[PDB]
């Protein structure tokens, strides 16, 4: 399925019908909209000169 | 002293003796290594390696 469709929160559930438990069980998978979206600020710090000096 | 003897690296000391001395005797020495130098190739290296000497 599309990434964006899942991001919309389709809440897929794999319906399972079993003899011991007549009632089908639902297990939703979706993205909670409450969580914010802040872009990472990725920083790449080179090796400390104290590492290179030790060589 | 001989000219060629001084040319090689043989050091001398002119130990003098004076009353007004702590040890009562003063020793001072020289050699060609102590003479006037000509060349000075100071390397004066500059390195980020700071803590360790050399
Ligand atoms: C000093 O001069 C000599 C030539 O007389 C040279 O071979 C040497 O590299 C010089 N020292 C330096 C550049 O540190
Ligand atoms: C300085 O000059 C001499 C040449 O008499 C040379 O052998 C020596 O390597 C030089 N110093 C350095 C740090 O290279």
């Amino acid at each position: 399925i599309c990434e964006d469709d899942w991001n919309s929160g389709e809440r897929f559930t794999c319906t399972v019908t079993h003899t011991d438990l007549p009632s089908p069980l639902k297990q939703t998978i979706s993205r909670p909209k409450g969580v914010a979206l802040h872009r990472p600020d990725v920083y790449l710090l080179p090796p400390a000169r104290e590492q290179l000096n030790l060589r | 002293v001989s000219e060629e003897e001084w040319n090689t690296g043989e050091t001398y000391t002119c130990v003098v003796a004076h009353e007004a001395l702590p040890n009562r005797v003063t020793e001072r020495t020289v050699d060609k290594s102590t003479g006037k130098p000509t060349l000075y190739n100071v390397s004066l290296v500059m390195s980020d390696t700071a803590g360790t000497c050399y």
